[PDB]
RNA sequence: AUUUCACUCAUAUUAAAUAAAAUAACUCCAAGUGGGCCAUUUUUGGUAAGCAGAACUGGCGAUGAGGGAUGCUCCUAACGC
RNA sequence: CCUAUUAGCUGGUUAUUUUCGAAAGAUCUCUCAGGAUCGCUGGAGUUGAUUAAUAUAAUUUUACCAGGUAGAGAUAAUGAU
RNA sequence: AUUUUAAAAUUAUUUGAAUUUUUCUUCUUAUAAUUUAAGUUGUUUCUAUACAGUACUUUCUUAACCCACUCGUCUUGAAAC
C-alpha cells in the first residue's frame, strides 16, 4: 500500500525531468530563432534584395476604457476576448477572424507584439490559472506545475515554461493553454499613459490602436 | 545624454510592395523615408501615402522593409531646406522653409515647431516633402543667411537659468540681469 | 488547501527553480558566462572590428545608393516644376 | 395610415432595367425537393404566388411541395424573438439557394481526401484554414524597379 | 467595474433544501445525499435530488405501470420516489420488489399476496447502496389537471388549455369564439 | 394633452435583455395539412411495414415459446 | 476610523444615526433607512449620514467577544451557571438587572468559585 | 417516401475563429410600468427656438465618486469596509 | 337617515440588513390623467449542464444571397432648364 | 490529529556522468540538517514591581482642515420663487 507514493514520486521525478529537457529545447529554439533572422537579414543586405519576416502571429492586447457607455458590438467582442475590466489583458491569435474583431474594438483597446521577456515575465508575475472544474473555475495564481500538468498535461505542456513556449509561439496548444489562463489583471501605467483619448499613429500624443513593439514598454510599467 | 533637450522625431526609411495578384506578377516597389516619433507611426504614415499616391492600401500590401536612418555626422551643423505642403483653415499651401542644425530629424522638429507657432498648423496638417542639406552658396532665408558670417560672434543677453535648487525665493540683494 | 502568500515566482529562487527545474543551470551559466575577464575582449575587440570591414562597406553601399535616389527624385521633380512653369 | 400588401415595394418589386417579361422557360425545370434551401425572391411578372414584402430576398428551407408552389419555413425576427414562419409562394418566386453549395462541394471533396489518407495512413487537418499570417519570404527585385515615392505638392 | 452577466454570480434554479420537516424524510434525504456524495452513483444523486421535490414531481405510479415498466426485466427492483397505488383495473400482478416513498393500503396487500415485498428507502440504503439491479422509475408529472390549463392561452389558436369555468354546460362559455356560427372559432 | 405618438427607443434593449429567442426546430414537423395523396399512401406504407415486422416478431416469438 | 485591540478590530465605532435627527426632536436618532425621493443620505451624497451597510461587519472569528476576549452569558441564578464549568475561560457572566441582592451575593461567590468572570460584579452594593 | 440491415464520414484540438458559452432551456404565479427626457449622428415641419415630430446607440430617470469654479444628461468612471 | 353612497382625481400609507431589479414601447378600448393585453421584472419549480463540449452568441471568418440610401447623370428615359 | 507532506533550494559529506572548465557549473547516488520551501519571528525596554491618576479605554463638550442646500411628494426635471 505504500509502494503508491513511491510510485508517485518517481513518476513526478520523470515529468521534472523531461519538463527540463523540454525548457532547453525550448531555449535552443529560442536563440536559433534569433540567430537566423539576423544572419538572414545581413544575406539580405548583402544582395540587392528584401526580406520581409514573418508577422508575429500573437496579439498582447489591453482594455483601454471603462465598463460605460460602449456600443452593443463592442461589449460583444470585448466579451468574446474576455476583456471584461478597464485594465484587462488578454493573448489572442492573429488571424483574419480574430484582427477583424479587434478591428472594431481599436479605439477602446491597445495591443502589440508581447516579445519572449515580456511574455515570459507576465506568466510568471500576473500569471493566474482557472483551476476548477469546468464552468466552476476559481482562479488561482500558478504558483506550482500540479494544476497546469493537470488541466493540460493531456496535450504534453505541464509546465509554466511550456505554456510561455506555447504564447511566445503559436503553437499547436494555444487556444487550451489561453482559455486556461485567467484573464491579466494589470496595474496602471507607471508613468502614465499620453492620451487614452487619441490613437497611438495620430501625430498628437494618444494611445489607442496597435502599438506593434511598443507594447513591451507598456506592459512593463503595467506590471 | 539630456533627454528634456532630446526631441523624439526619427527619420525611418520603409520600403512596401502590392501583394502581388495574378492580374500582375511583380508589383513596382515603392520606398520612401518620412519622420515620425517611432517606427509605428513612420509604417502608418507610409500607408497613409501608399494609399493617397498609390491605389495601394494597408490590407492588399505589404511591408519589405522599415528601418531608422542615423545621421553620419551628429556634431557637424548643416544647413536644409525643406519643401512644404500644409492645409490652413481656408486652404492648402506650399511654402520652402530653412533651417540649420546638425540632424535631419532636429530640423524636422524644429519645422513643426515653427509651423505650430507661427500659422498653427497642427502636425496632421503637414506633409514634409524634401528636406535636404543645401550649401551655403544658395540659402535663401535671411535669418539663415545671417548665420553665415566669416566670424560669428555676439553678446549673450539671455537671463540666466539656474538650478531649482540654487533657484530659491529669497535674495539677499537684487540680481543682475547684466552679467558678464 | 488554505491559501498561503503567493511567492514571488521571479524573485524567490527556490519557488523559481521549483516552477522551472531549468532556471538554475540556465543561470549558472549566465554567471559563468558574466565571470569572464577583461583581458580577452581587450585584445579581441580589433580582432572582432576588422571582419567587420566588408559588413561596413556593404552598409555604406545601401545607405548611397538611397541617398542617390532620394536626391534622384528631387532632381526630377525640381525640372518638372521647371518645364511647367513656362 | 397605409400598410397594403404591397406599400413600398416601388423599386424592389420592379424588374431590373432591360430584363423584363416573363420568367424564363427553363425556370420551370428547375428540381426542388423537401428540406433543401431556397431563396425567396419576388417576380413581379407572376401575380399569384407573390411572396410578401418582407421574405424578399429571404432563405429558408422546403417544407412543402403542391402541383405549383413552394410552402418555405422562414425565420422572422419579431421583437423579442424570432419565429418560424410558413409562406407559401408559386415557382416563379423561389429559386434554388446556393446558400449551402460550399458545404456540399467541401463535403464531396473532404470525403474524397480522408479517404485517400486513411488509405495512405495519413493524418490530415479537414477543418478550414482561416488563413492568417504570411511567413517570412525572401525577396529579389531590380533596382531600376524600385521606384522613390514622396507627397506631392498642392495645384 | 466589470462587465460580467449576473455580476458574475452563478445562478441555480429549482429547489436547493428540502421543505418538508418530517424528521422521518429529513433522515433519508439525510442519508441519502450522504450517499451521493461518498459514492460516484448517479442513481444516488438522482435519487437525493428527487426526495427533495415537491408533492407535484413526485406523483403516484399505479401497479399497471409499475408492472408494465417492470415487465422485461423481473429479478430487479422499481424504485420509485413517489408513492404506489393500486389500480383496479389490472387483473393479476406478479412478483414485485419495489421501493418507494409510500405504498397505498390496497397497493401493499395485493403485492404481498402476489409475493413480491415492498421496500423502503433507508432498506434500499442497506442492501443495494450503488443501485446495482434497480431500476429507477417516476410516475406521469404532467398528467394532473392543473397542467391542463397551462400552456397557451385558451383563446390562443389550436389551443387545448382547458378553461377556468363554473361548469361546463352549454351556456357557459360555449358561444362566442368556440364555433364559426358565432364570430371566429377559437 | 398631446401624448407622445410613438417611439421604438428602448424596444432593442427590452429584446435583447432576455436576448432573441430562436424556434426549438423540432425534428418531426405536423403533417396536417400537406400534401394529401400522399401522406395518407405514407399512412399505408407504415401500416403494411408494421405489419410484416409485427408478424415476423410473433412468428419468432411463438416458435421460441412453443 | 477602525478600533484595533489585540486580535479584535471594530471596524466602525460612533453608530449611525437617523437623518436629521439632530435637527428634528420627534425624528429619534435611531437608524432608519431613509427612502425618500430626493434624500441626500438615500442618493449617498458626500459629507452626510453615511448608512450601514454590511462591509462594516466585524469579522467572525472575533465576532461576539467583549474587550476581555470572551462572550457574555447573562444569568438570573446560580442554576444558569452550570454549563459555564467548561467553558469559564470562554465565557463571562453578567447577572440580570431584576436580579436582588439577595440572589446576587449568591451568583458572585457561585461564580468565585467556578473561576469565570463577572462583569457587573459590584452592582447593588 | 418510410423501415431494416450493411460499410464509414475529422473527433488524438474538437467538419472556420473566439467565447467567466449551462449564469442554459422550459413551465407556473405575480408586482410595477404603459406622461418620459437628454447627447452624438441622421432627419421632417418651422425664420428659428432650451420648439414640434421621428431613426440608431448610449445615458438621465433609477446614480452616487473624480473633473468641467457652478450645473439631473459633458469627460473619466459607475459604488461593501 | 339611506350612507362609511360613488370618485379613472389630490393627499397620506408606520422596523433593519441582504439579494434580484424595471417601464415610460406596442394592440384594443366613448380611449388620451384610466384599463386590459404583450413586452421588461421577481419568486417558485423541473429538465439540463457540471465531460475547457455541445446546446448557445447584439462577434468575426468563409461561401452565397437581397437592396437602390449616399454618391453620379442630364448627351440614358420622365420632368425641368 | 494521517500533504506546513512531497518535492524546491541551501549547507556538509557521498556516487557516477556531463560540460560552457568550475571557490554560487550542472545533472543523480545516498545520508543529515536547514529555509530561500511550508502567509513574522526574535531581542531589549516601557507599561510596572499599579489597583484607577496627569497614564491607558470610553463618552461628552469644544475647536480646527476638507466637505455638507429642508425633508416628504407629484414630476423628465425640486434646494426651489
Amino acid at each position: 500500500a505504500a509502494k503508491k507514493i513511491k510510485t508517485l514520486k518517481l513518476i513526478n521525478k520523470k515529468k521534472r525531468n523531461d519538463l527540463r529537457q523540454r525548457t532547453l529545447r525550448y531555449e535552443e529554439e529560442y536563440e536559433s530563432e534569433r540567430k537566423k533572422i539576423i544572419e538572414l537579414k545581413r544575406e539580405a543586405r548583402k544582395n540587392n534584395c528584401f526580406y520581409r519576416e514573418a508577422e508575429k502571429k500573437v496579439v498582447f492586447v489591453i482594455r483601454l476604457k471603462g465598463v460605460n457607455k460602449l456600443p452593443p458590438k463592442v461589449r460583444s467582442v470585448f466579451r468574446l476576448l474576455r476583456l471584461l475590466q478597464v485594465h484587462n489583458g488578454v493573448f489572442v491569435k492573429v488571424n483574419k477572424a480574430t484582427k477583424e474583431m479587434l478591428k472594431i474594438v481599436e479605439p477602446y483597446v491597445t495591443y502589440g507584439y508581447p516579445t519572449l521577456s515580456t511574455v515570459r515575465k507576465l506568466l510568471y508575475k500576473r500569471g493566474y490559472v482557472r483551476v476548477g472544474k469546468v464552468r466552476r473555475y476559481a482562479r488561482k495564481k500558478i504558483q506550482d506545475n500540479a494544476d497546469i500538468s493537470k488541466h493540460l498535461g493531456k496535450y504534453n505542456v505541464h509546465g509554466i515554461e511550456d505554456m510561455v513556449y506555447q504564447l511566445y509561439t503559436c503553437g499547436p496548444v494555444f487556444k487550451k493553454v489561453n482559455n486556461f489562463l485567467w484573464a491579466f489583471k494589470l496595474k496602471p501605467p507607471r508613468k502614465g499613459f499620453k492620451a487614452k483619448r487619441h490613437a497611438f499613429n495620430e501625430p498628437r500624443p494618444g494611445d489607442w490602436g496597435n502599438r506593434e513593439a511598443h507594447i513591451n514598454e507598456l506592459i512593463n510599467r503595467m506590471i | 545624454i539630456d533627454n528634456s533637450l532630446n526631441t523624439n522625431i526619427h527619420q525611418y526609411h520603409i520600403v512596401g510592395r502590392a501583394i502581388p495578384t495574378a492580374k500582375d506578377k511583380n508589383p513596382n516597389v515603392y520606398r520612401m523615408c518620412i519622420f515620425a516619433k517611432n517606427d509605428t507611426n513612420a509604417k502608418s504614415r507610409f500607408w497613409y501615402f501608399m494609399k493617397k499616391i498609390n491605389k495601394l492600401k494597408k490590407s492588399n500590401g505589404e511591408l519589405l522593409a522599415c528601418e531608422q536612418i542615423k545621421e553620419r555626422f551628429p556634431l557637424r551643423v548643416k544647413n536644409y531646406g525643406v519643401l512644404l505642403r500644409y492645409d490652413s483653415r481656408t486652404g492648402t499651401h506650399n511654402m520652402y522653409k530653412e533651417f540649420r542644425d546638425t540632424t535631419k530629424e532636429g530640423a524636422i522638429a524644429q519645422l513643426y515647431s515653427e509651423m505650430a507657432g507661427r500659422h498653427r498648423a497642427r502636425a496632421s496638417s503637414i506633409n514634409i516633402i524634401r528636406i535636404s542639406e543645401i550649401s551655403s552658396s544658395l540659402v535663401r532665408r535671411p535669418h539663415i543667411k545671417q548665420l553665415l558670417k566669416r566670424r560669428l560672434r555676439f553678446p549673450a543677453l539671455h537671463l540666466p537659468t539656474l538650478q531649482k535648487e540654487y533657484r530659491k525665493k529669497f535674495a539677499s540683494k537684487r540680481p543682475s540681469t547684466y552679467r558678464m | 488547501k488554505k491559501r498561503l502568500q503567493n511567492k514571488n515566482s521571479l524573485t524567490n529562487f527556490a519557488v523559481r527553480c521549483r516552477l522551472n527545474p531549468a532556471y538554475k543551470l540556465l543561470r549558472s551559466l549566465a554567471v559563468l558566462r558574466m565571470r569572464k575577464s577583461i583581458l580577452e575582449k581587450s585584445k579581441n575587440k580589433k580582432e572582432k572590428r576588422v571582419q567587420k570591414q566588408i559588413q561596413k562597406k556593404e552598409l555604406q553601399k545601401i545607405n548611397h545608393d538611397y541617398y542617390k535616389g532620394v536626391a534622384k527624385a528631387v532632381k526630377k521633380k525640381k525640372k518638372r516644376e521647371e518645364k511647367k512653369a513656362k | 395610415k397605409s400598410r397594403g400588401k404591397r406599400s413600398g415595394t416601388r423599386y424592389k418589386f420592379s424588374k431590373k432595367f432591360r430584363k423584363h417579361g416573363e420568367c424564363t422557360a427553363n425556370k420551370y425545370l428547375e428540381k426542388l425537393n423537401y428540406g433543401d434551401y431556397v431563396d425567396i425572391v419576388c417576380d413581379s411578372t407572376q401575380q399569384k404566388g407573390m411572396p410578401f414584402n418582407y421574405y424578399h430576398g429571404k432563405t429558408g428551407k422546403i417544407f412543402h411541395i403542391t402541383k405549383r408552389g413552394v410552402g418555405v419555413l422562414v425565420n422572422k425576427r419579431v421583437k423579442h424573438r424570432i419565429e418560424q414562419k410558413k409562406v407559401c409562394v408559386r415557382i416563379e418566386h423561389v429559386r434554388k439557394s446556393r446558400c449551402n453549395e460550399d458545404f456540399l462541394l467541401r463535403k464531396i471533396k473532404n470525403a474524397e481526401l480522408i479517404k485517400e489518407a486513411k488509405l495512405k495512413n495519413e493524418h490530415i487537418n479537414i477543418k478550414r484554414k482561416t488563413e492568417g499570417p504570411k511567413p517570412a519570404a525572401m525577396i529579389k527585385v531590380p533596382p531600376s524597379k524600385i521606384i522613390t515615392i514622396e507627397p506631392l505638392p498642392f495645384y | 467595474g466589470i462587465a460580467l452577466k449576473n455580476v458574475g454570480r452563478i445562478k441555480k434554479h429549482g429547489r436547493k433544501h428540502l421543505v418538508s420537516k418530517n424528521p422521518y424524510l429529513r433522515l433519508l434525504v439525510k442519508l441519502y445525499n450522504f450517499l451521493a456524495r461518498r459514492t460516484n452513483a448517479n442513481f444516488n444523486k438522482i435519487i437525493a435530488k428527487r426526495l427533495i421535490m415537491p408533492k407535484r414531481y413526485r406523483p403516484p405510479l399505479s401497479l399497471s405501470k409499475l408492472q408494465y415498466h417492470m415487465a422485461n426485466h423481473p429479478n430487479d427492483i422499481a424504485v420509485v420516489v413517489g408513492s404506489i397505488t393500486d389500480d383496479k383495473r389490472l387483473f393479476s400482478l406478479k412478483q414485485l420488489k419495489v421501493c418507494a416513498l409510500r405504498f397505498t393500503e390496497t397497493a401493499r396487500k395485493r403485492i404481498e399476496d402476489a409475493g413480491g415485498e415492498c421496500l423502503t428507502f433507508d432498506q434500499l440504503a442497506l442492501k443495494y447502496p450503488t443501485g446495482k439491479k434497480c431500476v429507477l422509475l417516476r410516475g406521469p408529472t404532467k398528467a394532473r389537471t392543473a397542467e391542463k390549463h397551462f400552456g397557451k392561452a385558451p383563446g390562443k389558436p389550436k389551443s387545448k388549455a382547458r378553461p377556468y369555468v363554473r361548469s361546463k354546460g352549454r351556456k357557459f362559455e360555449k358561444a362566442r369564439g368556440r364555433r364559426k356560427s358565432r364570430a371566429y372559432k377559437k | 394633452a398631446k401624448s407622445k405618438n410613438h417611439t421604438n427607443h428602448n424596444q432593442n434593449r427590452k429584446a435583447h435583455k432576455n436576448g432573441i429567442k430562436k424556434p426549438k426546430k423540432h425534428k418531426f414537423m405536423s403533417r396536417k395539412g400537406l400534401d394529401p395523396n400522399f401522406f395518407r399512401n405514407q399512412k399505408y406504407c407504415l401500416k403494411g411495414i408494421q405489419k410484416k415486422k409485427k408478424e415476423l416478431k410473433l412468428k419468432a416469438k411463438q416458435e421460441k415459446n412453443n | 476610523a477602525v478600533k484595533k485591540v489585540g486580535k479584535i478590530i471594530k471596524k466602525r465605532t460612533k453608530k449611525f444615526t437617523r437623518f436629521q435627527s439632530n435637527r428634528f426632536m420627534r425624528v429619534k436618532p435611531a437608524w432608519r433607512k431613509p427612502r425618500g425621493i430626493d434624500c441626500r443620505v438615500r442618493r449617498r451624497y458626500k459629507g452626510t449620514n453615511l448608512m450601514p451597510s454590511i462591509g462594516y461587519g466585524s469579522n467572525k472569528k472575533t465576532k461576539f467577544l467583549l474587550p476581555n476576549n470572551k462572550y457574555k452569558y447573562v444569568v438570573k441564578n446560580v442554576k444558569e451557571m452550570e454549563p459555564l464549568i467548561m467553558n469559564h475561560t470562554k465565557y463571562c457572566v453578567q447577572i440580570a438587572h431584576n436580579v436582588s441582592s439577595k440572589k446576587r451575593k449568591q451568583i458572585i461567590e457561585r461564580a468565585k468559585q467556578m473561576n469565570v468572570s463577572v462583569i457587573n460584579a459590584k452592582a447593588r452594593l
